């Protein structure tokens, strides 16, 4: 499992991989790791799959009885908000979330880290995962604000590919999703055994 | 302080096809190094284009669909209509999950038909998550029979292979090698073999035995 | 009076009644009337349709309760569509502890001790409406009626506005019922209300309704293109 | 572990926090802001478990614009930092709140105050204070060179000299450390301190 | 310990128509000292104080919650309290938390109001009232202070040499003491007046 | 009654910011109080008006008057009673 | 702790020691163990000794108001009921093995053993206590059907002497009570009084 | 006094008969069911030119499919909206699908009569809700409308008035109707009968329309799409 | 009056209305009657059947409270069997606390005490029916207990209740029903039921009749087809 | 209950053509101790339906409590409706794991019997909720002792006789008898078939120790 997210000029790229794991057993290699939350708002999974999807439906439907009552979309900073009030009250019960809401609001990018521990933090760049770790050393070596989008798209491609390479927990499919002002697009969606005839 | 779980075997098998969904189950029930029962059926009709696959607790395994096809039927009446495969499936994440802090031990493989006419397999997980796949197995043996389907559904691993669609009389052979390479190595997968396939025209059934040991 | 004995349920008139449960069954003789009967093997309601507008369609007058009960309304129609959701959760209950269908013989019963307690609790109604129940379970089809918190075993029964003569042609007609098929059974039905109305009018696709419940069939509601076969048919009035 | 330091002056308090956000061997967030705005003369440093912090700060915060808004007036430094004291103490419950916490106001007839508090909520008023593993390494220089009539140029080199001791002896980074100032014209932001 | 978290050292000693109370300044987090300064004896009428050593924010809650009761019992009764109702009181509110104890053994040191005898008492840290004739000590350097105020105390004392038993035996017992210290102030509640004083003590 | 109210709000304000209590915040809160009454629960209102007096540091000395209705005002001379 | 009632044909015998201990201290050593729930109905109490005496306040307190409503002497059997339900309600925080023994004119002589759980059984003879366990080999064998009072006395008394001989917790002096419609007979077997078995001495 | 559950000598509940008569003051609505969709008319009666016209709203979004239009006393179609609205938002959350107008009209219209002043779950109603609804929208089934009333008695509709110039426009109504009839020709009609019953000038400032289609979400339409049709007249 | 729309409110000369007013609308119900005899109780109701269309088996007045336990009733019959419905969870309550089926004299004493709770409150309004109960144990013999609306129960050897109570508590006086045999009791209690039936008004009627006795060895049972047959029989020919 | 402390061992329950039998010994253990020597674990439940408990021995007793005044207030209404064992084993799978929910189970593992509409009805419950159906059925070590033998005779012969399926049962409990060492060799015998519920009992088995020759 390995997830990143990062403003830059144009916007906000999210990448993530698409292994779940049980132990050494691999269940799946098909996650959708982004969710998506309504037509100019993602959210991300790390940690607990189901726990991530629960509390991001219910805030997709929060956001929608929000544009239905004081007719206008939500900010990140509102919704992201609202994420953490959920998780925090459950602490210490056995949760385990790692997040990141990112969409396009009056502030511009956002891209906000809420997780189970009840950290709430802005960033220019965020990776959250286990073989995180790995993702950070190759995204922030490229990274700058006035980053080209094909280039962005290739360094979030890189990077999610060197994180499934070294961690053995990550794996699947490199998903790349890209928001801009007018709303979040597919790019492309890549198995990681191709990339390494790419790379 | 009362050990609430006990893992009861048994391994479920869905495929969603072109135009079919084929679900399979075994139907021996176990405790650990006893036999219960040998018919004892995991394949449970929903409504007329949906079948549910049970594994995990038996307990778990009664009270959920006694929740769901009362659930069913309060559809029925409030809404005038049979539940669609993606409804039930929506419907039963969140009554996995509203049991969160005491989970179902049970993992659900929906199988049928969509609105369109093509198979869909919503393999679950206890605490609600899930996801559409187009072939699934689930329970004990499940480390025996994905890798398979992995090389022949998927078609990983191989080259220069034509990568056909899924006909149903590759498949139910399919399912059949796959519950006797499951009966040959796992203890607790055998005594017989219960296929469901979800067609169009209704839903029919045909018995294989598997070992006995 | 009138006036200082009508306004509370929990007062007795001094002639040992009560008004305010006598003034309930008003309700139920101002509805449209609907006409209940079964054989040995089926259960049939027939049933007026209020559509208030010609351009709005028409009131349901029966409603699913099960697989196996529908029932009929006449009054207060929110008052029978909260007894018709109390009912659904009881055959569920039923369903989910004991795995066979709530007999139709308990649960009315149920239903006269459900609307029996705010006949006797200050600040509270009667309930306005009276139904007829048709139901089938394992001691065959059931025809019942219930305000005053009563219920009644029918063999065949109607009630609403001008129910009179709806059932003196079931008292007419009573004796052949048992051994009817299923399109007699409606048919007989259909002149037991077809009694009830002005000369004028007459029975149409759209505003008679039927629920129809046998041995095998699980009950269904039939409207406007599946009245049709049932209402030809017919002898003219 | 995050750091805080203050120092109260004769009419004036600086205050600095670290920087930093860190995820248990990488920092996340190298502009982290840990100085809440209450009102305008009173700060609130927040540092701690995670959660707990800003849910905290927030629930105190909105009660004292609450009662700016009832009032029309702000609360006094004593009277925010006991009511933020009260519902920390209120800790035996189920509801614990893990926060360790720096406030300093200005009032108009007592002038600066700085109040040191920790996830206890006992609250000790002190004429500077520091919270943090980094603390134990420079209280002893805020012992050495502190004297009660410290105007704030030598408060800024001091607190360049403790930073300069969390550089050089303390293990982890902390590379980067805002600063403000309060006192009778409001609150004044300083430039960062880098190195 | 939990109560020696904080440290803490409050002791009184009876006099001759006079009472003295003297508490630790220390505010301490088990090896760190944070503030010399720490305000452990409160003013509960005009020849009335008590004392609370222990866990310190337990001793800052007691008092916040028994100055809330003791103004009420003051303004709906219309006179200042007598000590021995005082001690009712505090072992009151100590015992409402039986099972959920506050962390804090208080003294109460001082003079009735009327009468003007010399009161002094401590209690447990769940509400023992003990009314003793002598003294009574309260904090982690209890045997410390046992040990001088069995041998320096003596009835029936002017105010002189009572303020210089209880700070000898408040210096000597606080300078074997690791986690206590740091200053000392000690309370001289008269007939007349009150007297304040802070003494030279270890700082280490 | 009211003035039994009036001291558990003073010393709960008091226990809570552990400083002494501005002299609006008391008259209004008793007046929340008396207002309640004549709007729901049924029962009969209050009849008493009461004259405040106090000090704090944010005004220093005020005046206020109280009613039934829950109304207040400050002044700096006024009367209630008879005449 | 031993602890005893023996049914004969018109009442039944009851038996127990008088030594309760707290770890090998004994706490007192003329403990009454036979408590008077109606007029011909005891309890007897064995394990915890809060409980035995909690539970049968309330047993106590609800079988005197029964019997003044009914007009009634009450029920052995209803006395049982009453301790069946209340035991098993609270067994987790009880730990209460009741033997209960009366006499009633409806069905005569009945000794009820409720075991820790809340259940009910009617026995020919019941032993209980911490001591029984070195006695159901005497009993097994000494017990006739049909024995009379005297003989059922002396029985009881023997039962008892072997238990307080072999268990260290048990001891001090047998207070037996026979329970008929005469009334309770109630005394107390001390010194000599109480039966000897001489020690398996080397010849 | 009498209760609020009083029973007449005629059956009716004397409430349940004067929420009835307060129907018959409200802003007339008119919507009217065709194959294309649904459109639905209120007038706002604009009483002074310091209003401004905008913040009247008298047809509400449900959801995505779902119009509703009200007569009456507007402030008890706000809780009767917000449940609606989050009814069909629960429906979405729990069955990822769209609601259907029948289940949502019998669950508005549940809440009638849970009106009481003796079981009282703590400050619940005490009176009935004086407004009568028609909510039009599209779904599987295609595009409907349906009716209610203070009785909470529901039913399907094909063009209906509510309101305090229901009468006559009801039977207008009959006349312009059949099943063939477009969208833009049920849009044309409804603001004929309007205007006909309209005390004001009509112009785009005194009305709201709003359609639902198949193809389309529920549209209000702006100020120059009324200007557009209005120019018709 | 003013004096009798609540049951909480005394009348200056010392009675209370709504309670005496239900006790008229008992006395609108028709009849039912119990004998009690030596080995069991027998209990007798007219059954009116408004419209033929309705079913055997609807309006049933006898009621099972208990399986040693039957009651016959009278009045207004939705609240007799929520009556019923309380003794039966009385009775059910009495055998899960204390073992043993419930005496009737109890049971009696609880029902009258439920029914009246509600003769104090204006929250509330009497119960419109009286009601009598019957048992038979090898114990306690065969009791028969009759409860009016004001709370009042006593035991009796004959009773009659309804709109009919008179006419047929002299004729049951005139019987000997201390040493009759049940199956001799049938005839009279057939007897007086027909004797005392008005068939000008309110016709079209059925017999119902159910005893408890040593004969059903304690359980309380309805009468079979053909011995209520032949007591209808020899009813019909001793009415003339 | 967290603590099981008077228990009983195995209960067996095999159909037959036309019925149902089932079989219990009548010991209550506490422990190793043989407690209590003449207990019934059998409960009739109505004319078409038994019942037999193994485990702790009082939540039988509430069990048989619940279930008698359920079958009490059914037969009070009269209207000639009966529970089927199915409904039965339904409302007992229901009522054990609606005690597992609360962490406060029911120590039991029960075997309800039943005959009804002709068809036998043999099912399980156990104090968790795995609840089935089976053609024989046995509790404790009588499913390691006992199940192979009614097993092994069920595959050959799908169709037992009454008297075949008898002597069975007692070949089964001689079994548990020589082998289990919490049983007791005084057991009853319960029957249901169209006539109703009859049991026979206490019964004893006649052992054979030919073997305790066979040392040397």
């Amino acid at each position: 499992t390995t997830t990143l997210a990062f403003k830059f000029r144009h916007g906000v790229i999210v990448a993530a991989d698409s292994r779940a794991t049980a132990g050494a057993y691999i269940a799946s290699q098909t996650v959708k790791k982004v969710i998506e939350i309504n037509p100019y708002l993602l959210g991300t999974m790390a940690g607990g799959a189901a726990d991530c999807s629960f509390w991001e439906r219910l805030l997709a439907r929060q956001c929608r009885i929000y544009e239905l009552r004081n007719k206008e979309r939500i900010s990140v900073a509102a919704a992201s908000k609202l994420l953490a009030n959920m998780v925090y009250q459950y602490k210490g019960m056995g949760l385990s979330m790692g997040t990141m809401i990112c969409g396009w609001d009056k502030r511009g990018p956002g891209l906000y880290y809420v997780d189970s521990e009840g950290n709430r933090i802005s960033g220019a760049t965020f990776s959250v995962g286990s073989g995180s770790v790995y993702a950070y050393g190759v995204m922030d070596r490229g990274y700058s604000y006035d980053l080209e989008v094909e280039q962005a798209y290739d360094l979030a491609r890189r990077a999610i590919y060197q994180a499934t390479y070294r961690d053995a927990y990550s794996g699947g499919a490199v998903n790349l999703y890209h928001v801009r002002e007018d709303g979040w697009i597919r790019v492309s969606s890549d198995n990681v055994a191709d990339l390494h005839e790419k790379y | 302080r009362f050990s609430p779980y006990v893992f009861n075997g048994g391994t479920i098998l869905a495929i969603a096809g072109e135009d079919f969904a084929i679900v399979a189950s075994d139907t021996r029930l176990s405790e650990g190094f006893s036999i219960h029962t040998r018919d004892s059926p995991k394949c449970y009709k929903l409504t007329d284009k949906t079948v549910i696959g049970c594994s995990g607790f038996h307990g778990d395994c009664l009270t959920l669909t006694k929740i769901i096809e009362a659930r069913l039927k309060m559809y029925k009446h409030s809404n005038n209509k049979a539940m669609t495969t993606g409804a039930i499936a929506a419907m039963l994440s969140t009554i996995l999950y509203s049991r969160r802090f005491f989970p179902y031990y049970v993992y659900n493989i929906i199988g049928g038909l969509d609105e369109e006419g093509k198979g869909a397999v919503y393999s679950f997980d206890p605490v609600g998550s899930y996801q559409r796949d187009s072939f699934k197995a689930g329970g004990s043996a499940s480390a025996m029979l994905q890798p398979l389907l992995d090389n022949q559904v998927g078609f990983k691993n191989m080259q220069n292979v034509e990568h056909v669609p899924l006909s149903l009389d590759r498949a139910m052979r399919l399912v059949k090698d796959v519950f006797i390479s499951a009966a040959e190595r796992d203890v607790y997968t055998g005594d017989a073999l219960r296929i469901c396939i979800v067609t169009k025209e209704g839903i029919r059934e045909e018995t294989v035995s598997l070992r006995k040991d | 009076f009138r006036n200082q004995y009508d306004n509370d349920v929990t007062v007795w008139s001094p002639q040992g009644r009560i008004h305010q449960i006598e003034y309930a069954m008003e309700a139920v003789k101002q509805g449209s009337a609907t006409v209940g009967l079964k054989s040995k093997t089926h259960a049939v309601l027939v049933a007026l349709k209020r559509a208030q507008s010609e351009l709005a369609a028409h009131q349901k007058k029966i409603l699913h309760v099960d697989n196996h009960i529908g029932i009929s309304i006449a009054g207060l129609t929110a008052d029978a569509r909260l007894l018709c959701n109390f009912m659904r959760q009881e055959c569920l209950d039923s369903r989910f502890v004991f795995d066979r269908p709530l007999p139709v013989s308990r649960l009315v019963s149920l239903i006269g001790s459900k609307t029996q307690i705010p006949t006797q609790r200050y600040g509270r109604r009667p309930y306005g409406v009276g139904l007829l129940i048709a139901g089938y379970d394992d001691m065959g089809p059931h025809i019942f009626q219930t305000p005053s918190a009563n219920y009644f075993d029918c063999r065949a029964m109607s009630i609403g506005a001008r129910s009179q003569s709806a059932r003196t042609y079931l008292e007419r007609h009573m004796s052949e019922f048992m051994e009817c098929n299923l399109n007699e059974l409606v048919k007989h039905g259909l002149r037991a209300l077809r009694e009830t109305l002005p000369a004028e009018q007459d029975l149409t696709t759209k505003n008679v309704s039927i629920g129809i419940v046998g041995k095998d069939l699980e009950f269904t509601i039939y409207d406007d293109d599946d009245v049709s076969p049932f209402l030809e048919g017919l002898e003219e009035r | 572990m995050e750091y805080l330091i203050g120092i109260q002056g004769p009419d004036y308090v600086l205050v600095a926090s670290d920087r930093v956000a860190a995820s248990n061997i990488v920092q996340m967030k190298d502009d982290h802001d840990k100085m809440f705005k209450m009102s305008e003369k009173i700060l609130l440093l927040c540092v701690g478990e995670a959660g707990d912090t800003v849910q905290f700060a927030e629930y105190i915060q909105k009660n004292v614009q609450l009662y700016k808004m009832r009032n029309g007036y702000e609360l006094s430094p004593t009277a925010a930092a006991n009511f933020t004291r009260r519902n920390l103490a209120d800790l035996r419950s189920r509801t614990p709140y893990h926060v360790n916490l720096l406030l300093a106001g200005y009032d108009e007839h007592e002038g600066p105050a700085l109040y040191y508090m920790d996830y206890l909520a006992a609250l000790a008023k002190a004429p500077f204070a520091a919270h943090g593993y980094g603390a134990f390494l420079t209280l002893s220089i805020l012992d050495r060179y502190y004297t009660p009539t410290i105007s704030r140029e030598r408060a800024v080199e001091l607190l360049r000299k403790c930073l300069e001791e969390l550089q050089k002896r303390f293990i982890l980074n902390l590379p980067t450390f805002s600063v403000r100032i309060i006192d009778k014209n409001g609150i004044h932001d300083l430039d960062n301190i880098s190195f | 310990s939990i109560m020696s978290y904080n440290g803490g050292a409050v002791m009184a000693m009876k006099g001759k128509n006079c009472v003295a109370i003297a508490a630790d300044r220390r505010f301490g987090i088990q090896a760190q000292m944070v503030t010399t300064d720490f305000q452990k004896i409160f003013p509960m009428g005009d020849r009335l104080y008590i004392g609370l050593a222990g866990l310190a924010t337990d001793v800052q809650t007691v008092a916040q919650r028994l100055k809330f009761r003791l103004n009420l019992y003051e303004l709906k009764e219309g006179r200042q309290i007598k000590p021995y109702t005082l001690m009712s009181m505090v072992a009151n509110l100590l015992y409402e938390k039986r099972f959920g104890p506050y962390y804090t053994e208080p003294v109460i040191a001082g003079l009735d109001p009327k009468t003007f005898k010399p009161f002094i008492c401590s209690l447990d840290l769940i509400g023992c009232p003990m009314v003793t004739d002598d003294f009574v000590v309260s904090g982690t350097c209890a045997e410390q202070m046992y040990g001088m105020c069995e041998s320096l105390w003596e009835p029936n004392m002017d105010p002189d040499h009572l303020f210089e038993t209880i700070s000898q035996a408040m210096l000597n017992a606080v300078d074997r003491d690791a986690v206590s210290g740091m200053g000392v102030i000690v309370h001289i509640i008269e007939k007349d007046k009150i007297t304040t004083r802070t003494l030279k003590a270890r700082m280490d | 009654v009211l003035t039994n109210e009036l001291r558990l709000i003073a010393q709960r304000y008091l226990l809570q910011y552990q400083e002494p209590i501005p002299c609006e915040q008391l008259v209004t809160a008793l007046c929340d109080i008396k207002q309640a009454y004549t709007q729901f629960g049924g029962k009969r209102p209050f009849g008493v008006s009461l004259l405040y007096i106090g000090w704090d540091k944010h005004y220093g000395f005020q005046l206020y008057q109280s009613d039934p209705s829950g109304n207040y005002g400050g002044w700096k001379a006024t009367c209630i009673g008879n005449n | 702790t031993t602890i005893m009632a023996v049914q004969f044909d018109g009442g039944v015998v009851l038996g127990a020691d008088s030594r309760t201990t707290t770890g090998s201290y004994i706490a007192n050593r003329v403990t009454d163990k036979l408590t008077p729930i109606h007029d011909r109905i005891f309890c007897c109490r064995s394990g915890s000794a809060a409980d035995t005496q909690a539970v049968a306040d309330a047993v106590t307190y609800q079988l005197g108001f029964h019997s003044i409503e009914l007009n009634e002497p009450p029920l052995v059997h209803t006395a049982a009921s009453l301790f069946k339900e209340m035991c098993y309600r609270y067994r987790e925080d009880l730990m209460a093995g009741i033997i209960i023994a009366g006499w009633d004119p409806q069905e005569g002589g009945q000794v009820y053993s409720v075991p820790m759980g809340g259940m009910m059984v009617r026995q020919s003879f019941a032993i209980g206590g911490s001591g029984s366990s070195y006695i159901y080999g005497y009993v097994d064998a000494t017990y006739r059907e049909g024995m009379t009072k005297e003989e059922c006395l002396q029985f009881t008394a023997n039962a008892l002497a072997l238990a307080m001989e072999r268990d260290g917790s048990s001891g001090g002096v047998i207070r037996l009570a026979a329970i008929a419609e005469s009334g309770v007979e109630r005394q107390v077997l001390l010194g000599d009084q109480i039966p000897k078995f001489a020690v398996a001495t080397l010849p | 006094d009498r209760g609020v559950n009083t029973f007449s000598p005629e059956g009716r509940l004397f409430q349940v008969e004067y929420a009835i008569e307060a129907i018959k003051l409200g802003s007339t609505a008119i919507g009217i069911q065709t194959s294309e969709g649904v459109c639905l008319a209120v007038e706002k009666r604009i009483t002074s030119p310091l209003m401004e016209p905008s913040s009247i709203e008298k047809i509400v979004e449900i959801d995505a499919h779902i119009g509703c239009a009200m007569s009456g006393l507007i402030a008890d179609a706000k809780t009767l909206i917000d449940k609606a609205r989050v009814e069909t938002q629960n429906h979405w959350f729990t069955y990822n699908e769209t609601m259907t107008v029948e289940s949502v009209t019998q669950a508005v219209s549940n809440l009638a009569l849970q009106f009481g002043e003796e079981d009282a779950d703590p400050g619940a109603m005490s009176r009935p809700f004086g407004v009568a609804l028609l909510f039009g929208g599209v779904d599987e089934k295609g595009p409907q409308l349906f009716h209610m009333d203070p009785s909470g008695t529901f039913v399907q509709c094909d063009a209906r008035a509510i309101g305090s110039a229901s009468e006559g426009a009801q039977s207008s109504l009959q006349e312009v109707y059949h099943k063939s009839m477009t969208l833009k020709e049920a849009i044309k009609s409804s603001l004929i009968i309007l205007k006909q019953v309209m005390e004001e000038k009509l112009n785009a400032t005194n009305i709201e329309l709003a359609t639902v289609q198949p193809g389309q979400n529920f549209h209000m339409f702006t100020k120059e799409e009324l200007e557009e049709v209005i120019k018709d007249i | 009056t003013g004096y009798d729309l609540s049951a909480s409110t005394f009348s200056p000369d010392g009675r209370v209305f709504q309670v005496e007013y239900a006790m008229k609308a008992v006395e609108n119900s028709s009849t039912a009657i119990g004998i009690r005899c030596k080995d069991g109780v027998v209990f007798g109701v007219e059954k009116l059947v408004l419209s033929k269309l309705y079913e055997e088996g609807s309006n049933k007045r006898l009621f099972n409270v208990d399986r040693h336990v039957g009651m016959a009733v009278a009045g207004l019959l939705a609240d007799a069997r929520s009556l019923a419905d309380i003794a039966r969870e009385e009775a059910s309550n009495f055998r899960s606390n204390f073992g043993y089926n419930i005496p009737l004299k109890h049971l009696a004493d609880r029902v009258a005490m439920y029914v009246h709770a509600y003769t104090l409150y204006s929250a509330v309004r009497p119960f419109g029916c009286s009601f009598m109960l019957g048992s038979y144990s090898v114990n306690d013999g065969a009791q028969l207990y009759m409860i009016d609306p004001s709370g009042v129960s006593y035991g009796y050897w004959g009773c009659a209740i309804g709109k009919a109570r008179q006419a047929a508590k002299t004729e049951i006086e005139k019987l000997q029903m201390k040493e009759m045999t049940c199956r001799d009791i049938v005839k009279e209690v057939a007897k007086i039921i027909y004797i005392v039936h008005d068939e000008v008004k309110d016709k079209a009627f059925e017999l119902e009749l159910s005893w408890v006795g040593e004969l059903t060895n304690g359980r309380h049972e309805i009468v079979p087809k053909d011995i209520r047959e032949e007591a209808e029989k020899y009813a019909k020919e001793s009415l003339k | 209950t967290q603590n099981p402390m008077v228990t009983g061992t195995s209960v067996l329950g095999v159909k037959f053509e036309g019925g149902v039998v089932i079989a219990a010994d009548m010991l209550g253990s506490y422990g190793s101790l043989a407690r209590f020597r003449n207990i019934s674990r059998i409960m009739r439940v109505n004319n078409s339906t038994m019942l037999g408990a193994s485990g702790d021995y009082a939540d039988f007793q509430y069990l048989k409590q619940v279930l008698g005044q359920m079958v009490i207030d059914e037969e009070l209404l009269g209207d000639g409706h009966s529970y089927s064992p199915r409904a039965i084993h339904s409302w007992l799978t229901r009522a054990m794991y609606s005690r597992r929910s609360k962490m406060n189970p029911l120590w039991n593992t029960m075997v309800i019997g039943g005959y009804a509409d002709g068809e036998s009805f043999l099912g399980y419950v156990d104090m968790l909720g795995v609840a089935y159906e089976a053609p024989s059925l046995a509790t404790g070590y009588g499913a390691y002792l006992a199940q192979p033998l009614l097993r092994e005779v069920l595959e050959k012969q799908p169709v037992l006789s009454q008297t075949e399926a008898r002597d069975l049962v007692e070949r089964c409990m001689r079994v548990l008898y020589y082998r289990d060492a919490r049983s007791y060799n005084r057991f009853q015998i319960a029957t249901v078939t169209e006539k109703g519920v009859e049991i026979e009992g206490p019964l004893s088995t006649e052992t054979n120790w030919d073997i305790a020759h066979m040392i040397s």
